[PDB]
């Protein structure tokens, strides 16, 4: 129990479920990108590094060969980071709960359980320099396309019809995701005049996995990405977890922490609708 | 056996094995 | 149990589940011909030929008659094919894994999972020369149609009409169900200026069985088939199965395989919309 | 415990381990770097990483004080390469030899131990370059020194102290060990002038440890290192080992293999000599 694991602590067992509650509703409703990602297993604490392999760039007969196919696994080593937070707890007043017997307050906990998710969403998107780890805007071979002028209705149906015809010639036939900027989404919900078109209700059907607005990108950009379990995955050392720093005066500090990775197995997937040059 | 002609160091390994010519002959004492 | 049939495998009776379950799960979602066309049973590995019967071209009363009707049978024999694709393992991998207790990676099975589904997909639409068993498109008497010109708004429909009123003059009334190529997808979901007509909404009452997408198709072409069990049938001896070669090097080879036929008992039914002319 | 692992190879119990003697018999004469230098504990098949720290190059005063000082340790990552070599047997001369009541002849494993050994020493000294394992001539900081004629006047002796005198000024003392190229391990048993003894014996006394010749060394040049742990070390996962692989026709092939790494904390307890010329 967390009690034994951490003596000295004014919090009780029963507390301690009701901080972790709070603690992962708040990081629910704020993590994006879990959506159309799948996840690895908690692999443990026993290792720190993971190895990638990267791919780039049948037969019907009464009875089979002796052949066999192999490819090239240029396989790399990726370290594993650590994302952390924390928040104070005064007294006078827990001691007022437990002497009135009504239950303790946790409002805290969500405000830092909101910026490491945010924090989190900015190394998936654009990556770290300290660890040399790509990111999806910026890998390489990722078969950029050219957008410009949505303001007039009907451009922009054009240019995702252009993208998905890009992602077909390569062989990658699929469902695809997309990812836009705050700014062309409310450009996609806007009222014509003399035209009166939604715009959106024919979109929908092609991409069929759904389209997401994320804070993270600051300018014009959108990505369209092939979903698939074999293209892209995401490996997890540690969930979110919560930590007792010490006493200090005589009030208590807590941490939050969290390790995650991410790994791109091939390139091509992914298109990426590049800002106008203008 | 008359050959009359390096170790290798890879990661993942190797599918293929290495011979040698014998050149087999006879002899008598 | 798959241990004893197969020894001197590295992986266990739990892993070879997981394994099934990854290679079905991965052909679920990339077999389209599925949905609109029912199945046989599976018949076995007794037989490997089966017998087609080819049809071409009531009364009300207090005491009913002694008569009987029989129709031309004209009976053919077809052989049952077999597909397969092949993957292999690393070690020095598994025996981390089996050290550190965590489980082990399937990812590589999803990729020959979907190019033999994709094999048969061309097999069911195009038909084997090798064994010259018929396809839906080359088939005999498939009572064409012509189309053309798609670009203007309502031109779609009419033709949609005419094909199925060729088809109700024949004594075929029932559910249809449509395949349209990628291109024509596009130019059906489509903004019209001036008319903001979304024009799948009206089609989609008649055909009431469903339109779906088939990358099979290269240029322009579709695809409208009553659906029943008379009209035509599938038949499967053996579904999705995994082998294990053996043991070259010090790697593990592994195989998948599946057999499949198609039997078309009324050749009437088929209506193609034949590619334009020009 | 063999012919449990290999059930199916034809050579038995005893066979095997007079094999695994030959083989282990032709490395101990061969290998030269371990005498000098310690080695890790054998750490299993569970890590394919380590980790290193490189360390590149107080507080007097009454009781007090509340703080902690550290200096940087450079953390880095390596990867741990693998070595094989293979032979071959027959079937015939085996039967034969049965039948004769002779003894089985094992000659050919001998050239592979040699090859492998031959291999292990060139990648200590002089590193790898694919997985950027430095070698004990390539590290940075290693404190270079020029050298002089050694045919006449006996300025080996000069050169020697010399050489030890900057390591004495760097703070490193303590037993050294010197590896020299044969011809200059040759001219050491001049006649020292003005002693009448050979200088190989006044050598030894500064030197303290064994002095010994290796021929990966080309040119004339030489390596003097201070000898401790926490210095330098070497990590072995797998020792020599021999596995049998699947029988082909009817003979039977044969693998070894190991794995080991080296690490280097201080550069500054290396000194090598240089040749002028070279």
């Amino acid at each position: 129990n967390k009690s034994q694991l951490y003596p000295d602590s004014p919090l009780t067992d029963q507390d301690f479920n009701q901080l972790d509650q709070t603690v992962i509703e708040a990081a629910r409703r704020q993590l994006v990108g879990r959506r159309f990602i799948e996840l690895y297993g908690p692999l443990g604490r026993g290792m720190q590094s993971v190895f990638n392999d990267i791919f780039m760039e049948a037969k019907m007969d009464f009875q089979g060969s002796f052949d066999t196919e192999v490819e090239s696994s240029r396989r790399v080593n990726y370290t594993i980071p650590m994302l952390y937070k924390d928040f104070v707890l005064y007294w006078r007043d827990l001691e007022q709960s437990k002497a009135l017997d009504i239950p303790i307050d946790f409002s805290v906990a969500a405000n830092a359980a909101r910026d490491v998710a945010f924090l989190e969403d900015q190394m998936i998107f654009h990556g770290s320099k300290e660890f040399d780890i790509p990111g999806l805007m910026n890998v390489k071979g990722r078969l950029t396309h050219l957008i410009g002028n949505w303001y007039e209705s009907g451009n922009a149906f054009q240019d995702i019809v252009e993208a998905r015809n890009k992602l077909l010639e390569m062989n990658h036939n699929g469902p695809y995701a997309l990812v836009l900027s705050p700014e062309l989404y409310s450009l996609l919900h806007r009222v014509h005049k003399d035209t009166n078109v939604l715009e959106i209700e024919h979109v929908r059907e092609l991409i069929t996995a759904g389209v997401f607005q994320s804070p993270v990108l600051k300018g014009k950009s959108g990505v369209i990405v092939n979903t698939g379990r074999n293209n892209l995955d995401l490996a997890i050392s540690e969930d979110f977890e919560t930590a007792y720093l010490g006493e200090e005066g005589m009030n208590h500090p807590f941490r939050v922490y969290e390790t995650v990775v991410l790994r791109i197995k091939r390139p091509a997937a992914i298109c990426t609708l590049i800002d106008p040059e203008e | 056996d008359i050959f009359m002609e390096g170790a290798k160091m890879d990661f993942q390994g190797s599918f293929d094995t290495e011979v040698e010519s014998s050149r087999r002959v006879n002899y008598t004492i």
